[PDB]
């Protein structure tokens, strides 16, 4: 089996200009969400119809619950954090916790928060620690290491809770995320600047998104300069991307254990 | 800290003037999470345009995607339009028709 | 989750020890709950266990085995203080809490000198008492009713060091040779004339 | 730091009751359970921040309103017998934390009957020591009986030279069924002070065994010659005797 994650975010905004919520929390699996709140429908919602078909409404109705607290909680420790920094105005908060299920069946999980977009804190799940980036970051560590029962608790959770939460969900929506939709790949060739050859390989309609693809010289790998195109949602479910160098060339592309050779 | 978003215009499918398409506008990479799209023909707004969620990367950033359905032609120039706090004025970038 | 089992009632004697199970079968598992309940009392925190291995606090242990949805409270050097109900509660996947229905513990006094008896008392302005028996002695209730037949009851004289079971009978017929007879009490018990 | 009111309470059905509960220290998760003999705590509403309230196990006959982020209210809409119950209020610092464990309330004691009329304040008896036990173990027991009560609402106690002791005392955990086939029996509770035979000898040393009593408030109205059996003490004492 493929490797698979488990991702919850949440984001918290200090006074908040017109239109964006006070806090948002969403779920991923993998690449697709599949659970919604915010401080404006203060609801939690299904964002995927294998999430919604399969949890009946007294799920919504407790994480409704649950996530109005995290909410609550999120908007404290936004105020403390920003009376420690002596700040100001409209700050972000962020929590990112997760899990991956690797193809080999071994596991591993995170637990990240950021102050303003960068790292703030990073929990150590294996000497039950969390790393901190300043001495506000540090203030707050002594304050959770402190507990050692709840530092128990989170490595519980990461390792236990979140991988069978994320086994539950991989087997509600596994028609979508166990799929596979192979890639259409297309070589173009064109001269641009005078005496300038550009090769192009370009690949789209592909599910998982994650893709491997490379420019070979003689079978034997390039060094020259590839660029290469970011994996875009194409909008229909399926990914599209590309890598190109200039001017025997072939272009290898690999997807979900197939292996592809195009030769210019 | 403040990160512009980058903004990606993409059809769906290879293009090819005269048949039916998706035009996308793929916006990533910014914060904070305040931001305004919009897709244009011709310079003015279409109206009946899908997108996403919000939606979160690791590294704290934020991204969106806007597209619409659209029949390229030679005569039409299609853009994405996107205004963020670190953007003087909104940003129009045009579609390069698939190049 | 879906269910919690802890025995209803343990019996052990003073000085000794005492393991209270508790097995659960929850849908997830966020950590286990020990309370200590004192009759008439609010529950107080006794310990939590989430990962697998046994926590000390003093003179009780917690245990904690994932692999089994098992846990036991551990009371070691038995007292008459921990006589209390121990309730086990279970946080599931979506933390909430599921309680087991707790535990009884009845501590049985070291009684060092046996003097098993039942005296006469009458009222101030009548009562009979059945006192000094060793703690394997069990009180059983009364048939002919109206008549009345109390539990076993342990007092402590501090300053005196010492501790002894009693039980109450009483009724309007009724005669204290005849009083704990529903009872299997000590052959040589000390009935005075 | 969970204080909760009221400790006893009598209800005639169809009554509307109000339990309240404070807590002060700025948790953010309030709870309210009952407890019921051979069965875990259930839990009848709860709240998981300021703001927010749900239904818990067992919401029928009750709602509840998180008035601050101190208060937690219960409230009782139509009282029904089987609202008979022991009340705890609880709260956490927060709701879906791991190991956060719950502080709980002293608890409300709440009896909901069909009309007051079988409410009944003990009679108390104190028995003095035989003295065959003075002279076979030179220890003297005293015993106590409160009776005729109803409902279960009793805290004995004894009291020496106007002073409460507790060593050397003994109390029936619970109370016995004088009819134990009826539904609304009455009850009875014992209990024993055993002191040294020459303590009881002490001609000016004082016993008296005391049982507050929890049963109608003002408010309750009573029409009956009995009097009206409201919360009260009733005490039976006794002197040393050579
Ligand atoms: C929102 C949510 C979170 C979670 O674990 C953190 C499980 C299920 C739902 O719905
Ligand atoms: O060069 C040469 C080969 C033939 C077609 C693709 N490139």
């Amino acid at each position: 089996m493929r490797t698979h994650s488990l991702r919850y975010f949440r984001l918290g905004v200090s006074d908040p200009i017109h239109g964006v919520p006070e806090f948002i929390s969403v779920g991923y699996v993998d690449s697709h969400p599949i659970t919604t709140y915010d401080s404006v429908t203060r609801q939690k919602e299904p964002r995927a119809p294998w999430m919604a078909e399969n949890l009946a409404p007294d799920h919504w109705e407790r994480y409704t619950q649950l996530l109005r607290g995290w909410q609550q909680m999120f908007k404290v420790e936004l105020k403390r954090l920003q009376r420690h920094y002596n700040h100001s105005g409209s700050h972000t908060y962020q929590r990112m916790i997760g899990c991956e299920l690797l193809e080999d069946g071994s596991t591993t999980g995170f637990l990240q928060y950021a102050y303003d977009g960068q790292d703030f804190l990073i929990f150590n799940k294996d000497t039950l620690s969390w790393l901190a980036v300043d001495n506000v970051a540090h203030t707050i560590k002594q304050a959770w290491e402190a507990n050692q029962h709840e530092l128990l608790y989170q490595k519980n959770w990461l390792e236990e809770e979140c991988i069978a939460w994320l086994k539950r969900f991989l087997e509600y929506g596994k028609d979508t995320l166990q799929r596979t939709e192979p890639p259409l790949v297309r070589v173009n060739r064109k001269e641009t600047f005078p005496g300038v050859t550009a090769l192009f390989c370009k690949a789209h309609g592909f599910y998982p998104p994650e893709i491997y693809m490379t420019w070979m010289k003689n079978g034997e790998e390039i060094v020259q300069e590839i660029d290469y195109g970011d994996i875009l949602p194409s909008g229909d479910g399926t990914y599209q991307a590309w890598a190109s160098i200039e001017l025997l060339y072939s272009c290898h592309v690999e997807h979900s254990g197939v292996h592809m050779v195009l030769q210019v | 800290i403040q990160r512009t978003p980058k903004i990606q215009v993409y059809s769906r499918h290879p293009a090819e003037n005269g048949k039916s398409n998706f035009l996308n506008c793929y916006v990533s990479g910014f914060h904070p999470s305040d931001i305004e799209v919009d897709l244009l023909k011709n310079g003015e707004r279409i109206e009946k345009v899908e997108h996403s969620d919000l939606s979160f990367s690791k590294d704290w950033s934020f991204y969106l995607l806007y597209y619409t359905e659209f029949t390229p032609t030679e005569k039409d120039e299609y853009a994405c339009r996107v205004n963020h706090v670190t953007l003087s004025q909104p940003k129009i970038v045009k579609w390069d028709r698939d190049m | 989750g879906q269910n919690i089992d802890q025995p209803t009632e343990m019996t052990a004697t003073e000085g000794a020890i005492v393991q209270i199970n508790c097995t659960y079968q929850t849908s997830g598992f966020n950590g286990l709950f020990w309370y200590q309940q004192h009759a008439g009392e609010a529950p107080t925190f006794l310990s939590y266990n989430v990962l697998d291995g046994l926590e000390e606090k003093g003179r009780f242990s917690s245990f904690l085995s994932r692999s089994k949805g098992y846990s036991y409270l551990l009371l070691k050097e038995l007292q008459m203080k921990d006589s209390a109900s121990y309730l086990c509660a279970v946080k599931d996947s979506n933390y909430q809490l599921i309680w087991g229905a707790g535990t009884k513990l009845i501590i049985k006094p070291d009684i060092q000198n046996p003097d098993p008896a039942v005296y006469q008392l009458r009222d101030s302005k009548s009562v009979c008492l059945f006192t000094d028996f060793d703690s394997q002695t069990n009180v059983s209730q009364s048939k002919d009713s109206d008549v009345y037949i109390t539990d076993k009851c342990v007092l402590d004289m501090r300053s005196m060091d010492f501790k002894s079971n009693s039980a109450v009978a009483w009724s309007n017929d009724f005669a204290c040779a005849n009083a704990f007879n529903n009872s299997i009490i000590p052959e040589d018990t000390f009935f005075p004339s | 730091g969970v204080t909760q009111t009221p400790k006893f309470q009598v209800l005639k059905t169809g009554q509307s009751m109000t339990l309240q509960c404070a807590q002060d220290m700025n948790h953010n998760s309030m709870y309210w359970y009952r407890q019921d003999p051979g069965m875990g705590l259930r839990l009848i509403y709860y709240s998981a921040s300021e703001g927010t309230t749900d239904k818990g196990e067992v919401p029928n006959g009750y709602n509840v309103s998180r008035l601050n982020k101190r208060e937690f209210s219960l409230r009782l809409e139509s009282a029904a017998p089987s609202q008979t119950s022991v009340y705890f209020c609880a709260s956490s610092v927060w709701t879906g934390e791991g190991s956060g464990e719950l502080f709980f309330g002293e608890g409300s004691r709440l009896t909901v009957l069909e009309d007051l009329k079988n409410v009944f304040p003990p009679e108390v008896a104190v028995f003095e020591p035989s003295e065959a036990e003075i002279s076979h173990t030179q220890k003297a027991t005293l015993v106590c009986l409160a009776t005729g009560f109803y409902p279960d609402h009793v805290e004995l106690s004894w009291w020496v030279n106007g002073k409460e002791v507790h060593s050397g005392v003994c109390t029936d955990p619970q109370p016995l069924k004088e009819q134990p086939a009826l539904n609304d029996s009455r009850y009875a509770l014992s209990s024993r002070l055993r002191v040294s035979a020459t303590f009881w000898q002490n001609p000016r040393n004082h016993f008296r065994c005391q049982v507050q009593f929890y049963g109608l408030s003002e408010n309750d109205e009573w029409t009956q010659d009995r009097a009206k059996p409201v919360t009260q003490i009733v005490s039976a004492e006794a002197w040393g005797r050579a």
